[PDB]
């Protein structure tokens, strides 16, 4: 005969933002360079 | 003794200088002007190497013995040897 009025709750949540990324590139430059140390005729005397 | 005998070629009707290469390309002496022997000497260092590596090639078990260029303007010719190879140039007409 006796009905007793109860309330319930639940625990809350908590989430968090996050991110995936592969590998990454980068630019780069390269000049050949044409260096010619040479003389005109040394004349040896090996 | 050989200075003459080069002078003495030079002196040919033919011979319009000569070159002596022996640094892989680089001479040491000269009968001509700085741009040419420097020129000659490069050009047929890379020239005579394509020669002596085509010869091995048609055939395993010979080496260079001579080549031979001619052009309109002039004509050369070289030869192999143990270390370093001779540059000589006429004039055909």
């Amino acid at each position: 005969i006796r009905w007793e009025t109860k309330s319930c709750q639940t625990a809350s949540i908590a989430t968090a933002s996050a991110s995936a990324q592969a590998r990454n590139h980068v630019d780069a430059q390269v000049q050949t360079e044409a260096p010619v140390p040479v003389s005109v005729q040394p004349p040896s005397q090996y | 003794e050989v200075e003459e005998t080069l002078k003495r070629l030079q002196s040919q009707k033919g011979v319009q200088g000569i070159i002596v290469v022996n640094t892989e390309g680089i001479p040491i002496k000269s009968t001509m002007d700085n741009p040419t022997t420097t020129q000659y000497a490069s050009l047929m260092h890379s020239f005579i190497l394509k020669a002596r590596s085509t010869v091995r090639d048609i055939d395993p078990q010979n080496d260079l013995t001579f080549l031979r260029i001619r052009s309109k303007k002039n004509e050369i010719m070289v030869a192999p040897d143990k270390d370093y190879f001779l540059i000589v140039i006429q004039n055909p007409t």
